[PDB]
DNA sequence: AAGTACTTG
RNA sequence: AGGA
DNA sequence: CAAGTACTTTTTCCGG
C-alpha cells in the first residue's frame, strides 16, 4: 500500500505576488491545495515530499489578465485503498449493524454479516461491543480487516470490509 | 484546478474499460509497475510499508521545518506526542488526514528505525515480487506461509511455501520492540 | 521540446510586436498592483513605468518565440536589443 | 457578470469534427420530447414534460434551469432528443449516402472493387481522405456486379475468390429526398429491355451501411469513431434547447415561440402519425406516405432552401427559417455574428477637420467622452484622483459612471444612495470617463486598408462632431461632406499599449503598400505653402514675430 | 527516351511500365523542336539527390508536404526527368534581392 | 457599432492580437461554457454552487474544464449539433506538426 | 476574396513566409527579407553609363602615374604609388565592381537603374558631410586598406537569415546580393575619395550607420503579409472605380486573372 | 516557374495601367500563393477555399454549412492554427502580438 | 445572370 | 425608404 | 466524348 506518486498542479498567481517571495508563496499554495487532498484518481494525498526541491518551471503569462500559470511538478505520499487489500486498524464506532475501523486517513466499516456468527452485538455494554464465544470487539479494539469494496466519495474514500474469512478478525 | 500525473494516455472519445482493482495485482491505470517519473525516465512503483511510510513523512516533515526556520531568519506514546507537535509546526493542521495517518503509523509500525527498515527492504526486495506484495509482507506480520499466501493472495504460486516461511522468520527477527 | 540558448537563431533584436506586448503586459501587471522593479521617479502611469522598467532592462519577462515546426527559442527582455 | 466556477480554465486547441451517434444523442439528452405541445401544462402557464423544459433549458427568467440550478445567463441550454418512428436521411449527406451505395454491395456490404483491381489498389494508395474517396467512387460507380471470383494478381487462367455474393447491383439516382435504383436484370441474356425499378428505403441502406467493414468505410471518406456511414441516416434527433430556439414572449399571455420550435413540433406531429399508423392497422400505402412526410419535415428543418421545390412555408406565406439558413454568410452566425460583431464601447458621429489639432489627435465631443467609459483599477498611483472622479459623478466631464468592487458587484454612481460617501479600496475598478490623451481606434468604413483604422490621442472638445486633423484625411479617404466615422475605446492597459505602440497615426506615416508616406500637406496648406515659398514673398517684422510664436517648438531666436 | 513523330498507339504505350528498375519516357518530336529551358521566363531548375533533399528539409524544419510543388507533367520536370518526391532548386533573378532560390517538390 | 469582418481584417494587418480578441470577446459576446474532456461537448451539467460537475453519457465527474468563447460560437456549436454534427472541442493536442 | 485567400500568411521566427498549415509560400519575405516602409527608390550607378565612364569613376591604379589617387585626396598619396600589394586590393575591387555591372545587366535587362532598396546611402553620406564638416581641399586620413576592407567587413554584418549551415548561409548571401552591388557601387575607393571626401571617423560612422539602419530595415516575425498584400492590391483596385493594341484592362482584367479564366476577352500573342 | 512570371507580369500591368504603384513583394506574394500549390490556384471558392486549410477557416467564406457537412462526415480535425479559427473561438490569435509567449523567470525576478 | 462544377446522354 |  | 443540368457569392458601415 501507501505510494510515492509524482504529480503536478497548475496554479495561477495574481501579478500582485510577482515579488521574490513568489517561489515561497507558490510552494506554500501547493501544500494549501494538494496536501490533505483526496481524489479517487490517486487517493488520499497526505504529504508533499522534498519541499526544498519542488520544481516551479517558467510561468506562462495569461493573455488578457496579468496572472501567470505555473505547472508545479512535484512528488508526494499517497494512499489509494484497493479491494482485496487486507488492513490492520483500530475500531472507531460500533452499532447493531456492525463496526467502523479507522485505517490511516480513511474509515472501513464491517457489517454484522461480514463478521462470523459467534460474534454477536451487545447493546448492554459501555461502550457498545460485539461479543464472541472467545472474543470481544469494543471501541478501542485492534482488528485486521479485508477490504471487500471501495466507495470513492467527495474528499474521503470510504470502504466496506470482511473479518469473516480465515486469518482475519481481532489481533 | 486539480492534481494530475505523468501518465499521458490520450483516451479520445473511447470511454471505458473501467476494469476493477483487486489484490490479484490488478491495480490502477495510475499504479502500474511501469510508471514514468517526471524526470522523463521510466521508474518502478513505490510501495511503502507501515514504518517505511512513517520514516518517509517524518523525514520530509522534518526537512520542511528545516527550510521554514531557514527562510524565517530574514518511544511510541512518546514519539506520538513528538510527531503531533512537528505537524503543528509544518502542516496546515486542517490536514486531519496526516494527523490520523501519523498516529496510525506510529502505532501500527513494525520497525522503529531507518536501519532496521533498511534491512527489511533488502530481505524483501530480492524475492522478485510486485511492490504491492513486498509492502504487504513488511506492512503486516504473519506466521504460516499460508497466513501470508492467504492475506496477500497475489503470492500463491509466486514463491515456495518454505522460502516465504524463511523470509517471514527473518522478518519477525527484525521486528523492533515496543 | 525546446532549443538550447547556444543553438538560438532568432533576431537578437526585439520585434515591434514583442515590445508592445512586454510594455502592455508589464503595464497590465503594474496596474494590477504588481511589484515595480525600478525607482518610479515620480511616475504614476503603469505604461510609463513599464517603459522605464524596459529602458533599465529590469523586466522579469521571457519571450518564448515559437518556430513553425513547434520547437521554440527562449529569450529574455534583458538579452534582447531595442532599436525600437 | 458570470459567477466563479471551480473548473480548470483552458483554451480550445483542437476541434474534432464528427457525426452524432444515435446512441450518443440518446445518452447526452436531458429529455425526450414526447409532445408537440410547446408547454402550457393544461393551458396553465408553465412548461410541459414534452417540448421545451421536459428537463431542457429554461424560460420564465424567474425559473432556475431544471437540471443545473444555474438558470438564464450562466446556464447554456440542455440538449434533448426524439426517437424517430422510421429512419430518415440527413439532408446534407443525401448525395454522400447515394455515393456510398454507388461504391458498396447492396446485399453483403463489401466494396464493389478491391486490391485485386490495379486502378483500385492505386486509388486506394491516395493519402487524402477525400481525394481517395473521389477516385474510389468514379471506379466503383461503373462496377454493376458484386464479384465472387476475380482473376488472381498473376494469370487470367486462375480466377480466385475474394468476397462472395453474386448480386447484380442497381443504378441509383435521386428523386428528391428519395433514392431509387434500376437493376440491370438478365431475362434471356439481355433484359433491360425493361429492368427492375424499386425504391431503396432508408431502413435498408441503413442496414447495408452497418455491414460495411471498418477497413472498407475507412478507405472511403469515413472514420470508425467520429463518423461511421450508418450515422448519416438519422434514428435519434437532437432537440436543441431554448437558447437556440428562443420564446420571444411579448407581454404576459402571448407565447412568441421561435420558428424552429414550430418545425420541431411539426416533426414530432409527423412522427406520432407514422408511429401509430404502423403499430396499428397498417394500411401500408398510408405508412410509406406518412414516412415520406417525416423525411421531408426533418429535411426542411435543417435545409428549407432545397432543389425539390416545396419551401415548406410557415402559414403567413413566409418560408420556414432552416438551420442551414441561420449560419449562411454575410449576416448569419459565421460571417455576421462571429467573424464580425456589433460592439460595446463604440461611437459614431459626423466628422469635420481641424487645422489646430496634432496629426495624431482626435476631437471627441464632451457628451461622447461622458458616455464612453474606461475601467481604471484603484492603484496608489491614482487612488486620490480616481476618488475625485467618483465624487464628480457621471454628469461632470472629468467624472465616473460606475465603481466595481472586488466583490464583482456594480455600483451605479448615477443613482446609488452612496455616490457621495464612497471610499474606494485598492483593486477596485472605477469606470471613468474617456479623458484627453487616452488612445482610441478611429475608423472609416470601407476599411480596405491597414491605414483605414488608426490609434489617435483623445482631446475632449465642445460641439457634436469628431474633429480630426486635415493631413490625416488622405488615409481614411473621408471628406467632410456629411461624412460619418467610427471610434472604439480600448479596455486593457495591454490593449492601450497595443494601440499606441503599433496603430498610432505617426507610425502609419510611411505606407508599406507603396514604400512612400501615405499622409502629406493638403489644400489650404498645400496652396499657401507655394504662395509662402517664392522669391516674391516678403514678411514684415510684426507678422514674423507672430508666425514664430505660432510654431510651438520655436527656440526663442 | 523514345522520340515519336506523330503518336504511339495505346497498344505499345502499355509496355512503358513493364520493365522496372529501368525507366521509359515518351517525347513528341514536335515539342522538342524548340528548347523551353532557353526562354526568358524559365529559370535554372536543379535536381536534388536524397542527401541534398533530406538536408533541405532538416534545415528549413519542414515536412515533405510543406514544400511548394511542381507537377510531374511540368515541361521542366519532363525535361530533367523528375520523379515523384524529387526536389528542384529554382534560381530566379530578383528586383528586390538580386538572386532568389526557391524549391519545388515533385508530386 | 459594427466591428465588421472588414475591420477585423486591418486589425490582423496591424498585428493587434489582443485588441482584436478584446473587441470580439470582452466588448461583445464573451461566454463561459463547461466542456467535457472525453467528448468535447457542452454536455456538462455544471451545478457550480455545489462544485458538482458531470457529463452524464460520458459517466464523467472529473475531466471537465471551463472555456471562454463568444456566445455566438456557443450557439453555432449548439446549431451544428442540432444538425447531427459534433464539433468536439479539446484543450490538448495530437497531430503536433 | 484576396483577404480570405491570404489571411493566414505571416513571417515566422525563421523569416519564412507560411500559412495555417505552415507550408512555405516564400523562403524569405519578398525575396529580400525587408519591411516595406524601410525601402526607397535608390539608384544603381554601376549599371548604366559608358564602359569608358565606368572606368573613369571606379578605377584606381597605384601603378600608373595618372591613374593613382593624387595626394590631395589622401595623405598616403605619395607613398601609396606603385605598391603592388595594395594594387592587388584595388584590382580585386575594380574586378568585383565589373562583375556587379555584368550581373545587374543580367537582372535589369532594360538597364533601369532606379530600384527600391533599403538604407538611403545618399542621405547617410549627405548627412555625414554636415556632421563632420567635410573640407573638399584637405586630404583624407584613410588608407586603401581602410576603405577596401572596411566595406568588405560591413557586408559580413548585413544579416537577414541568421543560421549556421550552408543552406541558410548560402541563402543569406542570396537575400543580400543586390544591396551589396549598390553598397560596393557607392563605397568604391575612388568615389569615397574624390566625391565624398570622407575622413576616417566620417567613413567609420557611415559604415556603422548603414549597418544599424540596415538591421532596422528587416521584417519583424509576426508581420501579417497575407492581409498586407491583399490590402495593398485590393485598395488600389477600388480607386480605379471611385474615379472612372486594344486589350481589356483594370478592374475587368484583374477579375479574369484572379478567377484564372480560361476564356479571356483579348488573348494576344507577342512575337 | 514561367507561369509565375506571366502571372506577376500580368498582375503588375493591371496595377500600372491606372498608374498606381504597388511594391513587388505584395503581388509577388499573391502570385507565389496561387503558384505554390503546383499550378494556377484560382482565388475562388473552388481553388483556394477547396484546399486543405482549416475547416472553420474555410467555412468563413462561401461554402459555410456545406463545408461543415463534409467536416463531420470525413471527421476533419482542427488545427486552430488559422487566424479565423481563433476569432470564432474568442482566442488571442497567433498573429503579431500573440505569435510568441510571455513568461516570468524567478531568476531574473529575484535578481531585481 | 457570370462563370464554373458537376454528372448524365 | 435613404446617407458617405 | 457533347451538351445538359446544377449552383454559388455579387463593397463596407450608418429610418416605417
Ligand atoms: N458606395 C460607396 N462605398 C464606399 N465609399 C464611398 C461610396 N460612395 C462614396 N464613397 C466615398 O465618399 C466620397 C465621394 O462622395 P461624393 O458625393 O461623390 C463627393 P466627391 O465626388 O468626392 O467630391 P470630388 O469631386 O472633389 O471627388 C469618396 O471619397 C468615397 O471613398
Ligand atoms: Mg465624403
Ligand atoms: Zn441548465
Ligand atoms: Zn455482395
Ligand atoms: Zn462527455
Amino acid at each position: 500500500m501507501f505510494f510515492i506518486k509524482d504529480l503536478s498542479l497548475n496554479i495561477t498567481l495574481h501579478p500582485s505576488f510577482f515579488g521574490p517571495r513568489m517561489k515561497q508563496y507558490l510552494k506554500t499554495k501547493l501544500l494549501e491545495e494538494v496536501e490533505g487532498s483526496c481524489t479517487g484518481k490517486f487517493g488520499y494525498i497526505l504529504c508533499v515530499l522534498d519541499y526544498d526541491n519542488i520544481d516551479i518551471q517558467r510561468g506562462r503569462i495569461l493573455p488578457t489578465d496579468g496572472s501567470a500559470e505555473f505547472n508545479v511538478k512535484y512528488r508526494a505520499v499517497v494512499f489509494k485503498p484497493f479491494k482485496g487489500e487486507v488492513v490492520d486498524g483500530t475500531v472507531v464506532s460500533c452499532s447493531q449493524h456492525g463496526f467502523e475501523v479507522q485505517v490511516g486517513p480513511m474509515k472501513v466499516f464491517v457489517t454484522k454479516h461480514l463478521m462470523p456468527q459467534d460474534l454477536t452485538f451487545n447493546a448492554g455494554s459501555n461502550p457498545p461491543s460485539y461479543q464472541s464465544s472467545e472474543d470481544v470487539i469494543t471501541i478501542k479494539s485492534r482488528i485486521r480487516v479485508k477490504i471487500e469494496g471501495c466507495i470513492s466519495q467527495v474528499s474521503s474514500i470510504h470502504a466496506i470490509g470482511s473479518i469473516k474469512e480465515d486469518y482475519l478478525g481481532a489481533i | 484546478v486539480s492534481t494530475s500525473t505523468f501518465q499521458t494516455r490520450r483516451r479520445r472519445l473511447k470511454k471505458v474499460e473501467e476494469e476493477e482493482n483487486a489484490a490479484t495485482l490488478q491495480l490502477g491505470q495510475e499504479f502500474q509497475l511501469k510508471q514514468i517519473n517526471h524526470q522523463g525516465e521510466e521508474e518502478e512503483l513505490i510501495a511503502l510499508n507501515l514504518s517505511e511510510a512513517r520514516l518517509v513523512i517524518k523525514e520530509a516533515l522534518v526537512e520542511r521545518r528545516r527550510a521554514f526556520k531557514r527562510s524565517q531568519k530574514k518511544t511510541r506514546e512518546k514519539e506520538l506526542e513528538s510527531i503531533d507537535v512537528l505537524l503543528e509546526q509544518t502542516t496546515g493542521g486542517n490536514n486531519k488526514d496526516l494527523k490520523n495517518t501519523m498516529q496510525y503509523l506510529t502505532n501500527f509500525s513494525r520497525f522503529r528505525d531507518q536501519e532496521t527498515v533498511g534491512a527489511v527492504i533488502q530481505l524483501l526486495k530480492s524475492t522478485g515480487l510486485h511492490p504491492f506484495e513486498v509492502a504487504q509482507l513488511g506492512s503486516l506480520a504473519c506466521d504460516t506461509a499460508d497466513e501470508a499466501k492467504t492475506l496477500i493472495p497475489s503470492l500463491n504460486n509466486k514463491i515456495s511455501d518454505d522460502e516465504l516461511e524463511r523470509i517471514l522468520k527473518e522478518l519477525s527477527n527484525l521486528e523492533t520492540l515496543y | 521540446k525546446a532549443i538550447p540558448k547556444d543553438q538560438r537563431a532568432t533576431t537578437p533584436y526585439m520585434t515591434k510586436y514583442e515590445r508592445a506586448r512586454i510594455l502592455g503586459t508589464r503595464a497590465l501587471q503594474i496596474s494590477m498592483n504588481a511589484p515595480v522593479f525600478v525607482d518610479l521617479e515620480g511616475e504614476t502611469d503603469p505604461l510609463r513605468i513599464a517603459m522605464k522598467e524596459l529602458a533599465e532592462k529590469k523586466i522579469p519577462l521571457v519571450i518564448r518565440r515559437y518556430l513553425p515546426d513547434g520547437s521554440f527559442e527562449d529569450w529574455s527582455v534583458e538579452e534582447l536589443i531595442v532599436d525600437l | 457578470g458570470q459567477q466563479y466556477s471551480s473548473a480548470p480554465l483552458r483554451t480550445v486547441k483542437e476541434v474534432q469534427f464528427g457525426l452524432f451517434s444515435p446512441e450518443e444523442v440518446r445518452a447526452i439528452s436531458v429529455a425526450k420530447i414526447r409532445f408537440p405541445e410547446t408547454m402550457d401544462e393544461t393551458q396553465t402557464r408553465a412548461k410541459i414534460g414534452g417540448l421545451n423544459d421536459p428537463r431542457l433549458g429554461s424560460i420564465d427568467r424567474n425559473l432556475k434551469c431544471q437540471t443545473c440550478q444555474e438558470g438564464m445567463n450562466e446556464c447554456p441550454g440542455h440538449f434533448g432528443h426524439i426517437d424517430l418512428a422510421k429512419p430518415v436521411f440527413h439532408v446534407g449527406f443525401i448525395a454522400k449516402i447515394k455515393k456510398v451505395c454507388e461504391c458498396v454491395c447492396m446485399h453483403c456490404g463489401k466494396l464493389l472493387l478491391d486490391e485485386h483491381n490495379e486502378l483500385m489498389r492505386q486509388a486506394l494508395a491516395i493519402k487524402d481522405s477525400k481525394k481517395r474517396f473521389a477516385a474510389i467512387w468514379t471506379l466503383c460507380k461503373t462496377k454493376m456486379v458484386c464479384e465472387t471470383d476475380v482473376p488472381s494478381e498473376d494469370d487470367p487462367t486462375q480466377l480466385v475468390s475474394r468476397g462472395g455474393c453474386g448480386n447484380t447491383q442497381p443504378t441509383i439516382r435521386k428523386d428528391g429526398l428519395k433514392l431509387v435504383g434500376s437493376w440491370k436484370k438478365d431475362r434471356a441474356t439481355g433484359d433491360a429491355d425493361e429492368p427492375e425499378l424499386r425504391v431503396l428505403s432508408t431502413e435498408e441502406i441503413l442496414n447495408i451501411f452497418k455491414h460495411i467493414s471498418v477497413k472498407d468505410f475507412t478507405s472511403l471518406g469515413f472514420n470508425e469513431v467520429f463518423s461511421r456511414p450508418e450515422w448519416m441516416i438519422l434514428t435519434c434527433l437532437p432537440v436543441p434547447p431554448p437558447p437556440v430556439r428562443p420564446s420571444i414572449s411579448f407581454n404576459e399571455s402571448q407565447r412568441g415561440e421561435d420558428d424552429l420550435t414550430f418545425k420541431l413540433a411539426d416533426i414530432l406531429k409527423a412522427n406520432i402519425s407514422l408511429e401509430t399508423l404502423e403499430h396499428n392497422g397498417a394500411p401500408h400505402h398510408a405508412i410509406e406516405e406518412a414516412e415520406s412526410l417525416l423525411q421531408f419535415h426533418v429535411a426542411t428543418y435543417m435545409d428549407n432552401d432545397i432543389a425539390g421545390q416545396p419551401q415548406a412555408l410557415q402559414k403567413s406565406g413566409r418560408p420556414v427559417k432552416s438551420i442551414r439558413a441561420r449560419l449562411k454568410g454575410k449576416e448569419g452566425r459565421i460571417r455576421g455574428n462571429l467573424m464580425g460583431k456589433r460592439v460595446d464601447f463604440s461611437a459614431r458621429t459626423v466628422i469635420s477637420g481641424d487645422p489646430n489639432l496634432e496629426l495624431d489627435q482626435v476631437g471627441v465631443p464632451k457628451s461622447i467622452a461622458k458616455t464612453l467609459t474606461y475601467p481604471e483599477v484603484v492603484t496608489p498611483y491614482n487612488i486620490d484622483r480616481l476618488t475625485q472622479l467618483v465624487r464628480n459623478g457621471p454628469n461632470e466631464h472629468p467624472g465616473a459612471k460606475y465603481v466595481i468592487r472586488d466583490s464583482g458587484d456594480r455600483i451605479d454612481l448615477r443613482y446609488s444612495k452612496r455616490a457621495g460617501d464612497i471610499q474606494l479600496q485598492y483593486g477596485w475598478k472605477v469606470e471613468r470617463h474617456i479623458m484627453d490623451n487616452d488612445p482610441v481606434l478611429f475608423n472609416r468604413q470601407p476599411s480596405l486598408h491597414k491605414m483605414s483604422m488608426m490609434a489617435h490621442r483623445v482631446k475632449v472638445i465642445p460641439y457634436s462632431t469628431f474633429r480630426l486633423n486635415l493631413s490625416v484625411t488622405s488615409p481614411y479617404n473621408a471628406d467632410f461632406d456629411g461624412d460619418e466615422m467610427n471610434l472604439h475605446v480600448p479596455q486593457s492597459e495591454e490593449t492601450r499599449a497595443e494601440l499606441s505602440q503599433l496603430c498610432a497615426v505617426p507610425l502609419q506615416i510611411v505606407s508599406p503598400q507603396s514604400n512612400k508616406p501615405c499622409m502629406g500637406i493638403v489644400q489650404d496648406t498645400l496652396c499657401g505653402i507655394r504662395k509662402l515659398t517664392l522669391r516674391d514673398t516678403f514678411i514684415e517684422l510684426d507678422q514674423v514675430l507672430n508666425m514664430l510664436y505660432w510654431v510651438p517648438d520655436w527656440d526663442g531666436v | 527516351i523514345f522520340v515519336y513523330q506523330n503518336n504511339i498507339t495505346p497498344s505499345a504505350m502499355k509496355l512503358v511500365p513493364s520493365i522496372p528498375p529501368a525507366t521509359i519516357e515518351t517525347f513528341n518530336e514536335a515539342a522538342l523542336v524548340v528548347n523551353i529551358t532557353h526562354h526568358e521566363l524559365v529559370p535554372k531548375h536543379i535536381r536534388l539527390s536524397s542527401d541534398e533533399k533530406r538536408e533541405l528539409l532538416k534545415r528549413y524544419r519542414l515536412k515533405e508536404s510543406q514544400l511548394p510543388r511542381i507537377q510531374r507533367a511540368d515541361p521542366v520536370a519532363l525535361y530533367l526527368g523528375l520523379k515523384r518526391g524529387e526536389v528542384v532548386k529554382i534560381i530566379r533573378k530578383s528586383e528586390t534581392s538580386g538572386r532568389y532560390a526557391s524549391y519545388r517538390i515533385c508530386m | 457599432l459594427r466591428f465588421g469582418e472588414m475591420e477585423r481584417d486591418c486589425m490582423i494587418a496591424h498585428g493587434a492580437a489582443s485588441f482584436l480578441k478584446e473587441r470580439l470577446m470582452e466588448a461583445s459576446d464573451a461566454f463561459r461554457v463547461h466542456i467535457c474532456g472525453i467528448c468535447g461537448l457542452m454536455t456538462v451539467i455544471a451545478k457550480l454552487n455545489h462544485n458538482q460537475f458531470e457529463c452524464k453519457g460520458c459517466d464523467n465527474k472529473i475531466d471537465i474544464y471551463q472555456i471562454h468563447i463568444p456566445y455566438a460560437a456557443k450557439l453555432l456549436f449548439q446549431e451544428l449539433m442540432a444538425m447531427n454534427i459534433t464539433p468536439r472541442l479539446y484543450t490538448d493536442r495530437s497531430r503536433d506538426f | 476574396r484576396l483577404v480570405k485567400a491570404l489571411e493566414d500568411i505571416m513571417v515566422h521566427y525563421d523569416n519564412t513566409t507560411r500559412n495555417s498549415l505552415g507550408n512555405v509560400i516564400q523562403f524569405i519575405y519578398g525575396e529580400d527579407g525587408m519591411d516595406a516602409a524601410h525601402i526607397e527608390k535608390q539608384s544603381l550607378d554601376t549599371i548604366g553609363g559608358s564602359d569608358a565612364a565606368f572606368e573613369k569613376r571606379y578605377r584606381v591604379d597605384l601603378l600608373n602615374t595618372d591613374h593613382t589617387l593624387d595626394p590631395s585626396l589622401l595623405e598616403s598619396g605619395s607613398e601609396i604609388l606603385g605598391d603592388l600589394k595594395l594594387q592587388v586590393l584595388l584590382d580585386e575591387e575594380y574586378k568585383q565592381l565589373v562583375k556587379d555591372r555584368k550581373f545587374l545587366r543580367e537582372v535589369f535587362v532594360d538597364g533601369e537603374a532606379n530600384w527600391p532598396l533599403p538604407v538611403n546611402i545618399r542621405r547617410i553620406i549627405q548627412n555625414a558631410q554636415q556632421t563632420f564638416h567635410i573640407d573638399h581641399t584637405k586630404p583624407s586620413d584613410l588608407t586603401i586598406k581602410d576603405i577596401v576592407l572596411g566595406v568588405k567587413d560591413l557586408q559580413e554584418n548585413l544579416l537577414v537569415l541568421r543560421g549556421k549551415n550552408e543552406i541558410i548561409q548560402n541563402a543569406q548571401r542570396d537575400a543580400v546580393t543586390l544591396f551589396c552591388c549598390l553598397l560596393r557601387s557607392r563605397l568604391a575607393t575612388r568615389r569615397v575619395l574624390q566625391e565624398y571626401r570622407l575622413t576616417k571617423q566620417a567613413f567609420d560612422w557611415v559604415l556603422s550607420n548603414i549597418e544599424a539602419q540596415f538591421l532596422r530595415s528587416v521584417v519583424h516575425p509576426g508581420e501579417m503579409v497575407g492581409v498586407l498584400a491583399a490590402q495593398s492590391i485590393g485598395e488600389p483596385a477600388t480607386q480605379m472605380t471611385l474615379n472612372t493594341k486594344k486589350v481589356t484592362s483594370g478592374v475587368p482584367r484583374l477579375k479574369e486573372i484572379l478567377n484564372v479564366a480560361k476564356n479571356m476577352k483579348t488573348p494576344s500573342l507577342t512575337v | 516557374e514561367a507561369g509565375r512570371a506571366a502571372l506577376y507580369k500580368e498582375v503588375y500591368n493591371v496595377i500600372a495601367s491606372d498608374g498606381s504603384y504597388v511594391n513587388y513583394r505584395h503581388m509577388a506574394l499573391l502570385v507565389d500563393v496561387m503558384t505554390t500549390q503546383g499550378g494556377l490556384t484560382s482565388v475562388t471558392r473552388h481553388g483556394f477555399n477547396r484546399s486543405n486549410t482549416g475547416a472553420l477557416m474555410r467555412c468563413s467564406f462561401e461554402e459555410t454549412v456545406e463545408i461543415l457537412f463534409e467536416a463531420g462526415a470525413s471527421a476533419e480535425l482542427d488545427d486552430c492554427r488559422g487566424v479565423s479559427e481563433n476569432v470564432i473561438l474568442g482566442q488571442m490569435a497567433p498573429i503579431g502580438t500573440g505569435a510568441f509567449d510571455v513568461m516570468i523567470d524567478e531568476e531574473s525576478l529575484v535578481k531585481y
